[PDB]
């Protein structure tokens, strides 16, 4: 019914094609960045992940943050210093564009152990909003999921879970998916989502919608299923952490698929 | 930006919003009259808005001739300038000017089909616009009028989340955010909509109610009170109650005696109690209603 607005959904999906592509971070910036790494990177976004689930904040949220930090990144060369100022005022944005009910500057001062002063957290704020032209309805893995979720039969809520959770993998690490689209890693995580607990294959249903087929994805599925595999080793835990709350159906305690025949 | 306030001059305030004030200003380089929207900052000290961060964003995506146009933005540290195209006046105005004349029927019928051109484009965008009334729908002298007011919108995903309750002005509003359902989608713009249609032909308000409960009532009183098979899950809803009145549907051509049966097709479509039968503005585009649409400049 309105609430998968029918008479929309298909030219949601073709704007959301387009503006992906405008939204994308240049692919190869932590080369140009001097003094920061795809390494800090990931402690950043693993930090979000944290930040989010104390401030019980959507996931939509967090994952426009690191758009806006791989945006502002691609353009704005920064010091290890600043790197938390950069994710701490880009939370703060994905939050007021986002949630019904944002937490305070106060509260986004304070998760940063008084690393900065309110004042630095709202000038970087200004910055940002500079450097990304107030753009901020950017696309994300989550809008292209909630969609193809709806071309389950039946649902599933371990399937919608575990590709909510494999998507959110992906935002730690920039190599190998600032290479890869939203709507691709979103259709790599529900295939993989979806072979995991159902034994089940990307639907031909989906291929008339995006066009994508387990061909195109297989590059993506590859490297998102190492990140699956790997994911018990990884530095960064925060996301499996959270993966284990029955919110999200304990789906981080699935075992991965040891092989995928794509 | 191309945008620098000097080569603005101001002619006279037109509006206030909670988070500043609107001028219409004077381009004076190119000649252009604009409404310049002044955003106050740190006037909460909490940073820019959410609510014009919202409306910029959402704003600078959408292009189209029925959606009053964001010209530019001006980012000074203490002040957000907002430019916008200008338009002579709101429909509120216009409906009031037009006391004791009524509105012409061709003049109704083009307003509401461009207003549903705008709307379909704002939920193609996945834009709710969450506050449609007259004093937010901007007319000007060659005939057009235009969604304004984006300061409520929100870019929705599909399918929707829960998102903000305290949305739409009350006489404006669904019954399903009357009803606190937990999810609420395009359908609620088509509402307001179809309560703006019924208020360019009366010149007033078609729900005035002066409290949530007797919003409802007022709406009931009209529609009849849903039950299950109108409006299946009713029943189940947070706030819907089974004390609440069970008056009859009147018949629809008492609600808008002058409407002809085209025009009282659509408003009822409009005002269909379940979302999910309520029209949406692409299927209302072709609604034998406006078969002979034209689009006459406003008559005052
Ligand atoms: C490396 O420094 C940090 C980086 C992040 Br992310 C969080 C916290 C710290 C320590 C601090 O901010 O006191
Ligand atoms: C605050 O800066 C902007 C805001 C808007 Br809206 C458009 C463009 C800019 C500068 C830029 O394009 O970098
Ligand atoms: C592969 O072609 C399309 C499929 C869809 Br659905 C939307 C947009 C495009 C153009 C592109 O994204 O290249
Ligand atoms: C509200 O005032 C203005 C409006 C415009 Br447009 C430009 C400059 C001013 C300053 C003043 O003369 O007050
Ligand atoms: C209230 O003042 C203004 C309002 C608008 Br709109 C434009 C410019 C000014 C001058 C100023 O920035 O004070
Ligand atoms: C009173 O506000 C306006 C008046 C005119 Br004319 C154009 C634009 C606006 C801003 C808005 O639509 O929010």
């Amino acid at each position: 019914g309105v609430n998968e607005v029918p008479d929309y959904h298909e030219d949601i999906h073709t704007y959301l094609r387009e503006m992906e592509v405008k939204c994308k971070p240049k692919v190869g910036y932590m080369k140009k960045q001097p003094d920061i790494t795809n390494s800090m990177r990931a402690i950043l976004v693993d930090w979000l992940v944290e930040v989010g689930e104390e401030y019980k904040l959507q996931n939509e949220t967090l994952h426009l943050a690191v758009n806006y930090i791989d945006r502002f990144l691609s353009s704005m060369s920064v010091l290890r210093g600043k790197l938390q100022l950069v994710g701490t005022a880009a939370m703060l944005l994905a939050s007021k564009f986002e949630e019904i009910y944002p937490p305070e500057v106060a509260e986004f001062v304070y998760i940063t152990d008084d690393t900065y002063t309110k004042k630095q957290v709202l000038r970087m704020e200004h910055l940002v909003l500079k450097v990304l032209a107030f753009d901020l309805a950017a696309p994300t893995i989550n809008q292209f999921l909630t969609q193809y979720f709806l071309h389950q039969q039946p649902a599933n809520c371990k399937v919608e879970s575990l590709a909510m959770f494999l998507g959110e993998l992906s935002l730690i690490d920039a190599d190998p998916y600032l290479k890869y689209l939203p709507s691709v890693i979103a259709a790599a995580a529900f295939h993989l989502a979806l072979y995991t607990v159902t034994g089940q294959s990307w639907p031909e249903s989906l291929v008339q919608k995006t066009g994508y087929t387990l061909e195109t994805l297989k590059p993506c599925l590859l490297d998102l299923h190492q990140t699956y595999l790997r994911a018990p080793q990884h530095a960064q835990q925060s996301i499996r952490e959270k993966y284990k709350n029955s919110k999200y159906h304990g789906v981080s305690l699935l075992n991965p698929p040891e092989t995928l025949n794509v | 930006g191309p945008g620098s306030m000097e080569n603005f001059q101001k002619v006279e305030k037109i509006g206030e919003g909670t988070y500043g004030v609107v001028y219409k200003a004077r381009n004076k380089l190119t000649g252009e009259v604009v409404a310049l929207k002044k955003i106050r900052l740190d006037t909460e000290t909490e940073g820019v808005p959410s609510t014009a961060i919202r409306e910029i964003s959402l704003l600078k995506e959408l292009n189209h001739p029925n959606i009053v146009k964001l010209l530019d933005v001006i980012h000074t540290e203490n002040k957000l300038y907002l430019v916008f195209e200008f338009l002579h006046q709101d429909l509120k105005k216009f409906m009031d000017a037009s006391a004791l004349t009524g509105i012409p029927l061709p003049l109704i019928k083009s307003y509401l089909f461009q207003l549903l051109q705008g709307l379909a484009f704002c939920h193609s965008h996945r834009v709710l616009h969450r506050d449609l009334k007259p004093q937010n729908l901007l007319i000007n002298t060659e005939g057009a009028i235009k969604l304004a007011d984006f300061g409520l919108a929100r870019a929705f995903g599909v399918p929707v989340r829960t998102y903000t309750h305290e949305v739409v002005t009350l006489w404006y509003r669904a019954p399903e955010i009357l009803l606190g359902c937990k999810y609420y989608s395009t359908a609620v713009d088509i509402w307001s909509l179809g309560c703006i249609f019924a208020e360019m032909v009366t010149r007033r308000a078609l729900f005035p109610g002066d409290s949530e409960i007797d919003q409802l009532f007022r709406i009931f009183r009209t529609l009849g009170t849903p039950d299950e098979v109108v409006w299946p899950g009713v029943t189940s809803m947070p706030d819907y109650k089974p004390s609440f009145p069970k008056w009859a549907r009147q018949d629809f051509s008492k609600v808008v005696p002058p409407l002809d049966e085209d025009g009282r097709s659509l408003l009822s479509q409009m005002l269909h109690y379940d979302p999910n039968k309520r029209i949406s503005a692409k299927a209302a585009l072709a609604h034998p209603f406006f078969q002979d649409v034209t689009k006459p400049v406003p008559h005052l």
